[PDB]
């Protein structure tokens, strides 16, 4: 390339912002690139999915499993039941159980 | 429910142990009548057993293999401990396995 | 006052063990480094040296400020002010890719400014004149000891 | 300091007195006696009555505040038997009856066990901020009665509900859960039981008359099934030396401002093992209960006593801490988790605590406190000086963020500050909004620091004062040299030389580069040709837009020819076929010299001349007069300052040395 | 600090240089900035 084309290219690279936004109330970056249309259509699929799911299926799947655990005299790990409400972390839901 | 206790005292406990129809392993170094008598599963002093085991008992005596499993016995978080205090092994023994 | 014996190994002991405050601080520095993974005494002491911290200093003599040099010609001399010289080395090499050492940088020149002037006279020495009392030469900001003989 | 202050010095130890007859246990000595005098001179460099908002108002440092609260009074003790003398005993007296009870007793506890009680009491100590969770390894062999034993007695140690809490809902459920396995193991005779209609624990009736020990299942609204039943526990009173911890928190409902005493929960406890029909415990608790109600008493005593500081929670911090957990959402205060066994409940409610030193660092906190406020008061005014600074200059400082300002404030100060400052933001996270927000608050402690501060900020606005410049400029020029021929003409004359400016440049014959021109340039090669091509036609070329930092140094013989030879820049050829040919550094060390040659050193003259002729490049004019060639006979111009001195006979005192040296 | 010392040469390089042209297109590899003097020759 040529110098002022050079320096156009250059300048729109320079121009790639990152913006902040919200995911569960969670801080998360965005910004822009470029991709094909069906994986990109699977990936936003993929990520409504994990914005859905954060409301209500997990913290339900968590609580039958605290039932079972009590019916069937076994305690489970602190982990699996207090690891849910920790701020820095996104439980992405794979099984709901 | 399960004990671990130095091999010497279990070589002579050993006829008494078996009349409680208790199951024995050992490693050597040269009227109302009821179910069960004692709920104790068995009693032993071999280093392998000791992931299994839920108490020990403690004496002075000489045994070469004794250190290591109760360093071990000692390592688990939340396990019944039981310590000798003089006078008569034989009686306190057999107290401490009839009435645990 | 004397604890109740426990059990380590296969023996008993009655030790008193570490401090309860020494326990806290490294348990509670554990817990924070298992939470952020996926030397307390360091900080006690340091805790203990910045309760004494002094903000001031008390001095005898004025730093010296401007000093003479010799040019080999008698009519002329030449003077510099050592608070220049001396502040130019304090500071750092400033990239624009990285504005926070930048940042520190002119941070670190300003504590310096801020302590070099930071001190008390207590009892300047003097000499006595025929009639009056007058300051040593030494108390003065200015060294030319140098530049007489010339 | 010319200044008076002999009513501030008043106030200050009256705020002395107010502590030390707040805690007269250890604090006796006072310093009214050097006050009343006429001839000293004190400085109050401190401020005694520190505003504890400052140390609130900085965001997400609730784990420093307790961490040096807990490093700077918490104080050293032992554990001791209920009743000593019980290891030589035999174990035949110490057994009598049948039951998890007679099992369990009789042990003998490891450093663990030991360990692990030591951590629920001192998660005792701190009403909300330590929490406790049960610790389960998933691949481990245990006996249950440990655990029946374990939850029973916990459902009685600790407390839930009511106002605090000090238990999470998984230790609760888990408790509640061992309570009711604990009164379903049939070895005595047979007691009647009804069972309810729902399926949640504890929800049945049992003994002759049914008693609804359903009660007795956790729920965190009003704290039914542990010592919150129905008791009050914090209080006011007269107001205290700190007004934030205007509470008086008390377990039992007790006070020793008495020996025989019991409460609602205890009472209960012990109703509903008779009820059950179990006589041998019931006997057991109503002889070991004076000693858990003594030992309730005095660890209240030493939580209300020692733990009183300004790093202790606010009232409305300490009232909303329960609802925010009990919503699910924190949003300022963060408790901190400790984890734990299960035999450790049993073991702690056997032992004691018994301190017999207090901490050391007990005398000194004020010290510590107001040095902590001035910091913080340091670190914003910093904070608003730079963001003024920077928006004052905006083409020659680079735009930044308030993280960035953050970081290197945090750099430059004292590492208790940046050790436990670090502690915190790694325990729990920070914001652009939360600093913003700190920045705006009006908040501020006076003092010298701060004061010293902003004048030394005032004399530094001048950016060309503090050895920061932009004008710099490369040009060929060709160094002169002795000529040394003439000996005598050489002693007769000197060697001066400088690369100083006396002006700048003119406007035209001149070209401006900034960063982006150089770095296109470095892109496509082709910035040493440009360089060379400018510099072929007589010209100079300025490195505007970016603040340097210029060092100045004196040389008598030849300097080395790294000075001589310096490039305001540095290039380096990166990896072949990649984004640029070579990467550049845009400012790198510049140095300005002045050779001032001595004349015995012509005696050897390998010390001053070269082997070629060379040139020199780097330029810089800057307006300050740093080196002046002065007549002798203005010499003494100089003298213009007026400075004070006191005498030998006079002291200067600081009320810190008087404080920290005690008796 | 029988002033100075000298060592003799460790080892002297002869070198031959030949300037690729397809460099030309991207210079600062084949153009210094000063007129730069050479000493040292070597006879073979």
């Amino acid at each position: 390339l040529t110098a002022e084309h050079r320096a156009m290219i250059q300048n729109a690279l320079d121009g790639s912002i990152i913006e902040n936004g919200n995911v569960a109330t969670r801080d998360v970056d965005v910004f822009i690139g470029a991709c094909s249309e069906p994986v990109y259509r699977i990936y936003n699929r993929l990520q409504g999915y994990i914005e859905a799911v954060q409301l209500q299926e997990l913290r339900n799947s968590i609580g039958w499993l605290e039932r079972l655990g009590h019916r069937k005299r076994i305690t489970y790990s602190q982990e699996v039941l207090t690891d849910f409400r920790r701020q820095d972390t996104i439980w992405v839901l794979a099984l709901q159980l | 429910a399960m004990l671990l206790a130095p091999g010497d005292v279990i070589k002579r406990s050993s006829e008494e142990l078996k009349q409680r129809q208790i199951q024995i392993n050992l490693i050597d170094w040269t009227a109302p009548i009821g179910a069960r008598e004692s709920a104790v599963m068995l009693v032993s002093n071999s280093i392998k057993d000791v992931v299994r085991a839920t108490a020990y008992f403690t004496a002075p005596t000489g045994d070469p293999h004794w250190k290591e499993v109760a360093r071990e016995a000692s390592k688990k978080k939340n396990i019944l401990a039981y310590t000798s205090t003089g006078g008569d092994v034989k009686t306190e023994f057999l107290h401490l396995i009839d009435h645990l | 006052i004397k604890t109740t014996p426990y059990l380590e190994g296969d023996v008993l002991s009655s030790d008193s063990g570490p401090l309860l405050s020494v326990f806290a601080l490294q348990e509670i520095m554990q817990k924070v480094r298992q939470v952020q993974a996926d030397d307390v005494q360091k900080i006690l002491d340091d805790i203990k040296a910045l309760a004494a911290e002094q903000v001031y200093k008390i001095v005898k003599v004025p730093s010296i400020s401007f000093r003479h040099i010799v040019m080999q010609s008698r009519d002329r001399v030449l003077r510099v002010d050592t608070y220049y010289e001396e502040m130019s080395q304090v500071g750092d090499v400033i990239t624009e890719d990285e504005p926070e050492k930048f940042y520190s940088t002119i941070i670190k020149k300003v504590r310096f400014i801020r302590g070099k002037g930071s001190f008390i006279l207590h009892d300047i020495p003097t000499r006595d004149h025929r009639g009056m009392e007058v300051a040593e030469p030494e108390v003065l900001g200015v060294e030319f000891k140098n530049v007489l003989p010339v | 300091i010319e200044a008076v202050q002999l009513q501030e010095l008043r106030n200050s130890i009256g705020w002395l007195e107010r502590l030390g007859h707040r805690k007269r246990i250890t604090y006796s000595q006072e310093v009214l006696t050097d006050f009343r005098r006429q001839d000293t001179i004190w400085v109050l460099a401190l401020q005694l009555p520190v505003n504890p908002q400052v140390v609130w108002d900085v965001p997400r440092s609730s784990i420093a505040n307790l961490i040096m609260n807990i490093a700077t009074c918490l104080p050293t003790g032992e554990y001791i038997a209920p009743n000593p003398r019980i290891s030589s005993i035999t174990l035949t007296q110490r057994i009598t009856t049948t039951g998890p009870f007679a099992i369990l007793t009789g042990s003998t506890p490891t450093a663990q066990q030991l360990n692990d009680v030591r951590k629920i009491y001192l998660a005792l100590m701190f009403p909300g901020q330590i929490i406790l969770d049960l610790k389960i390894d998933p691949g481990e062999r245990m006996d249950p009665a440990v655990r029946m034993v374990a939850g029973v007695v916990g459902h009685l140690l600790f407390t839930a509900g009511g106002r605090f809490t000090n238990l999470t809902q998984n230790m609760a459920r888990q408790l509640d859960i061992a309570l009711n396995d604990y009164l379903l193991y049939m070895y005595n005779t047979r007691v009647q039981v009804n069972y309810g209609p729902t399926g949640e624990p504890l929800d049945f009736q049992i003994g002759r008359n049914q008693y609804d020990c359903n009660v007795f299942r956790a729920d965190f609204a009003t704290g039914t099934g542990y010592n919150g039943w129905a008791t009050i526990d914090v209080e006011y009173r007269e107001p205290a030396p700190y007004v934030h911890a205007q509470r008086y928190i008390r377990y039992c409902g007790i006070d020793s401002r008495g020996i025989g005493m019991t409460y609602h929960c205890y009472n209960e406890m012990l109703r509903m093992l008779v009820a059950a029909g179990k006589d041998s415990e019931a006997a057991y608790f109503r002889s070991m209960l004076p000693f858990h109600m003594v030992r309730f008493a005095r660890i209240n005593q030493i939580i209300n006593e020692d733990l009183h500081s300004v790093f202790s929670l606010p009232d409305d911090m300490f009232n909303a801490l329960l609802p925010d957990l009990i919503a699910g959402a924190h949003q300022n205060a963060d408790p901190v988790v400790l984890d734990v066994s299960w035999i450790s409940l049993w073991f702690a409610f056997n032992r004691s605590f018994e301190p017999t030193h207090r901490n050391e660092m007990l005398e000194v906190a004020p010290l510590i406190e107001s040095v902590y406020a001035s910091e913080l008061s340091v670190m914003k005014v910093d904070m608003r000086h730079l963001s003024l600074m920077q928006r004052r200059f905006p083409d020659v400082l680079i735009q930044a963020r308030p993280s960035h300002f953050w970081k290197a404030v945090l750099n430059d100060s004292p590492e208790a500050v940046k050790a436990v400052m670090n502690l915190s933001h790694s325990h729990n996270f920070i914001n652009i909004r939360d600093m913003m927000r700190w920045v705006m608050l009006p908040s501020l402690q006076p003092s010298l620091k701060l004061a010293l501060e902003e004048e030394a900020w005032a004399a530094a606005n001048d950016f060309e004062d503090l050895m920061l410049t932009d004008q710099v400029y490369m040009h060929r020029d060709m160094l002169p040299e002795p000529r040394l021929d003439d000996i005598e003409r050489f002693r007769q004359e000197g060697f001066y030389y400088t690369n100083m400016l006396e002006a700048p440049p003119e406007i035209d014959r001149v070209v401006q580069y900034t960063y982006e021109i150089a770095r296109l340039q470095a892109n496509m090669g082709q910035f040493r040709a440009a360089l060379r091509r400018i510099m072929d036609d007589d010209d100079w070329v300025r490195f505007g837009g970016v603040l340097r930092t210029v060092r100045v140094k004196f040389y008598d013989a030849r300097p080395p020819d790294d000075v001589l030879q310096g490039l305001p820049f540095s290039y380096d050829t990166n990896e072949r076929g990649g984004l640029a040919y070579a990467t550049i550094k845009y400012a790198t060390e510049t140095t300005i010299f002045y050779l001032i040659y001595n004349v015995e050193f012509s005696n050897t003259p390998d010390s001053l001349v070269l082997i070629n002729p060379t040139y020199t490049m780097t330029k810089v004019f800057i307006n300050k007069r740093i080196v002046e060639r002065v007549r002798v006979g203005q010499i003494l111009a100089v003298l213009n300052r007026r400075f004070v001195a006191y005498k030998g006979k006079m002291r200067i005192m600081d009320i810190t040395q008087s404080l920290k040296m005690g008796t």
